[PDB]
RNA sequence: GCUGCAGUUAAAAAGCUCGUAGUUGGAUCUUGGAGGGUGCGCCGUCCCCGCCCUGCCUCCGAAGCGUUUACUUUGAAAAAAU
């Protein structure tokens, strides 16, 4: 059955920009997923997206350019503390440079970057580049 | 699967084609109508398949048997489907 | 006059005062008095439609509604116009109750009701902004810009009681939550 | 109630003296024996049933000649076998990074249970806090009982 | 998907979006509830009211004309009998299946299904009962079952 | 071989299923404008912050005082040698 919900829709996001798709219809969505489209949105990874409402739990249809290598879900959500999040980073993003890690802290779904400058950390999502 | 669709809009047609747990939001595939048998001048409002004999009002008539799918109307009737 | 109706802990006045007094004027009659009498409101607020005609929002118990709904189409039609210059339009109090924190504190309050929640609630404003079509479906896009925009597509039969509002809905939603919103029409299964 | 003083020896607080005596109503006098009582601190209410009762219990936070020092600590209620003790559980999390996950943990405290509590049932959350040592096993007593009829999986009442 | 086999087969209602109507829909809750109470006391199953009213006469759900479930609608009426439907038939079809082992002790492709059934008794017990439904401490047991399903 | 292994044929998926412990569990309940760090020759560039385009009650402090936690965050307490 369903253990997570991210994982699909990530896994078929991916699977979307290897085909060279520019959309997708993710199912079902919650508002971890949101905020992680959300998250990849500002950052230029994905174009806009669109919550269908069907009366269940939701269905995404993602616009997808096509800067994105790849978008990971990483589990479980192990606790990170904040030189745990060094390690991270080094662990899974392409270089230095870019590419974010992007976890879930007492203060918000964030990138390590935004989570780097608010000080505050906690438990790891997924990444994307 | 040619990197081609609105998958946000998608074709009534072929959106009328997939299955009832398939539809871009979900919905059904089934519907209601309303019965005549002019012996009654009254109308039995029916569902589409039925599982139950339904009968009419007051006479024992009968008003479809079912099946594995749609209630099988019988012989002399008519019926309006409908609404909204 | 102000006491009666325009109450709902104010008493308060002039827009509810002539408002009240159109009720009074459509109560002389028949049929078309005795079903509204029960009928009773709390306020009244007006906000405007960009152009400038200003849109008049009506608020009611939640327990009336039912009968509110029971008129409706044939009431709005009157206050329109006898009142005319503004789109009128019925919504019903609700409470709404804050997510506990934790430290909020939290001296267990009584569960609450998600009949009682903010989203839940805003729902239901969408609900009653729109009348007798439905709600069909609804999809949020989100803008480029980190906004979020919300669908709310619409029935078909029956609109058109509605299709000259459409932008005070927007403008008035607005008001209320602070969120865009934009309609749309269907389509008809087959 | 159950008449206490069931032993062999009179069971009575220390040094709370008696003295009946003579003349009507009463009668001696109505209370008939002199009760004394203490507040644990740490803000854990001495319930009311301590006071009102007859009961002896030296072992007792409220009633007793004990004092709770040290870690307060709340578990579940496994056991209660044992007279005036009860047997919790605690759970608890232990970390294994040398790969990252730790696993549930448990261990068992015994706890001596004044007759001030009752429905001490097993099922119910406990705070217990830390003491002299009461016997070989026993170094808490319970303060407080959590309670709650909630876990629902049936429905308590009032 | 499925729990004791292998099958795959998705299947369902799919239940409509609208939020309200039917609107062609008349009648009131007066006029179903009514309806409800009366089809149970001829000793019908919530299944089977929610069915024969689905069909017969219109109700698209119960729910929808009512804003209640139809066994919450019993049990407010005092018509609530004491294992839920599911669990009964259950029982039943155990029931039935030990008489047929009994009677037949040469066929062992029914007393692996007697397993399965028994099996899916004994968890959805376990489901009610870890809330509250069942008193804790119930249990299904051959012996008493047979006498208990009727 | 956590990070970071292999198991159709190479060494390796129990004949098959039920199943307790253990592990694991769907969606859904709050919504530019200047302050301070270091570069470049009075000007600005680039973080960070309260904002625009949310502890109740008792009745400032105090107190009541926490729904439980895990988590994470900020402190103290943290032998020297190393």
């Amino acid at each position: 059955v369903r253990m997570n919900v991210l994982a699909d829709a990530l896994k078929s996001i991916n699977n979307a920009e290897k085909r060279g798709k520019r959309q997708v219809l993710i199912r079902p969505c919650s508002k971890v997923i949101v905020r992680f489209l959300t998250v990849m949105m500002k950052h230029g990874y994905i174009g806009e997206f669109e919550i269908i409402d069907d009366h269940r739990a939701g269905k995404i249809v993602v616009n997808l350019t096509g800067r994105l290598n790849k978008c990971g879900v990483i589990s479980p959500r192990f606790d990170v503390q904040l030189k745990d999040l060094e390690k991270w980073q080094n662990n899974l993003l392409p270089s230095r440079q870019f590419g974010f890690i992007v976890l879930t802290t007492s203060a918000g779904i964030m990138d390590h970057e935004e989570a780097r400058r608010k000080h505050t950390g906690g438990k790891i999502l997924g990444f994307f580049f | 699967m040619p990197l081609a669709k609105d998958l946000l809009h998608p074709s009534p047609e072929e959106e009328k084609r997939k299955h009832k747990k398939k539809r871009l939001v979900q919905s059904p595939n089934s519907y209601f109508m309303d019965v005549k048998c002019p012996g009654c001048y009254k109308i039995t409002t029916v569902f589409s398949h039925a599982q139950t004999v339904v009968l009419c009002v007051g006479c024992s008539t009968v008003l479809c048997q079912p099946t594995g799918g749609k209630a099988r109307l019988t012989e002399g009737c008519s019926f309006r489907r409908k609404q909204h | 006059s102000a006491k009666i109706v325009k109450p709902n802990g104010e008493k308060p006045d002039e827009f509810e005062s002539g408002i009240s007094q159109a009720l009074l004027e459509l109560e002389m009659n028949s049929d078309l008095k005795a079903q509204l009498r029960e009928l009773n409101i709390t306020a009244a607020k007006e906000i405007e439609v960009g152009g400038g005609r200003k849109a008049i929002i009506i608020f009611v118990p939640v327990p009336q509604l039912k009968s509110f709904q029971k008129i409706q189409v044939r009431l709005v039609r009157e206050l329109e116009k006898k009142f005319s210059g503004k789109h009128v339009v019925f919504i019903a109090q609700r409470r709404i109750l804050p997510k506990p924190t934790r430290k909020s504190r939290t001296k267990n309050k009584q569960k609450r009701p998600r009949s009682r929640t903010l989203t839940a609630v805003h729902d239901a404003i969408l609900e009653d902004l729109v009348f007798p079509s439905e709600i069909v479906g609804k999809r949020i896009r989100v803008k480029l810009d980190g906004s979020r925009l919300i669908k709310v597509h619409l029935d078909k039969a029956q609109q058109n009681n509605v299709e000259h509002k459409v932008e005070t809905f927007s403008g008035v939603y607005k008001k209320l939550t602070g969120k865009d919103v934009n309609f749309e029409f269907p389509e008809f299964q087959l | 109630m159950a008449d206490i003083q069931t032993e062999r020896a009179y069971q009575k607080q220390p040094t709370i003296f008696q003295n009946k005596k003579r003349v009507l109503l009463g009668e001696t006098g109505k209370e008939k024996l002199p009760r004394y009582y203490k507040n644990i601190g740490l803000g854990f209410k001495t319930p009311k049933e301590a006071i009102e009762g007859t009961y002896i219990d030296k072992k007792c936070p409220f009633t007793g000649n004990v004092s709770i020092r040290g870690r307060i600590l709340s578990g579940v209620v496994t056991k209660m076998k044992m007279q005036r003790t009860i047997v919790i559980r605690r759970d608890y999390l232990h970390y294994i990074r040398k790969y990252n996950r730790f696993e549930k943990r448990h261990k068992n405290m015994s706890v001596h249970l004044s007759p001030c509590f009752r429905d001490v049932q097993i099922g119910d959350i406990v705070t217990v806090g830390e003491c002299r040592p009461l016997s070989k096993t026993v170094r808490f007593n319970v303060l407080k009982v959590t309670k709650a009829a909630g876990t629902k999986k049936q429905f308590q009442k009032f | 998907g499925r729990m004791h086999a292998p099958g795959k087969g998705l299947s369902q209602s799919a239940l409509p979006y609208r939020r309200s109507v039917p609107t062609w829909l008349k009648l009131t809750s007066d006029d179903v509830k009514e309806q409800i109470y009366k089809l149970a006391k001829k000793g019908l199953t919530p299944s089977q009211i929610g069915v024969i009213l689905r069909d017969s006469h219109g109700v698209a759900q119960v729910r929808f004309v009512t804003g209640n479930k139809i066994l919450r609608i019993l049990k407010s009426k005092g018509l609530a009998p004491d294992l839920p439907e599911d669990l009964y038939h259950l029982i039943k079809k155990a029931v039935a299946v030990r008489k047929h082992l009994e009677r037949n002790r040469k066929d062992k492709d029914a007393k692996f299904r007697l397993i399965l059934i028994e099996s899916r008794i004994h968890r959805l017990a376990r489901y009610y009962k870890t809330k509250r439904v069942l008193p804790p401490n119930w249990k299904y047991e051959s012996s008493t079952a047979s006498a208990l399903v009727a």
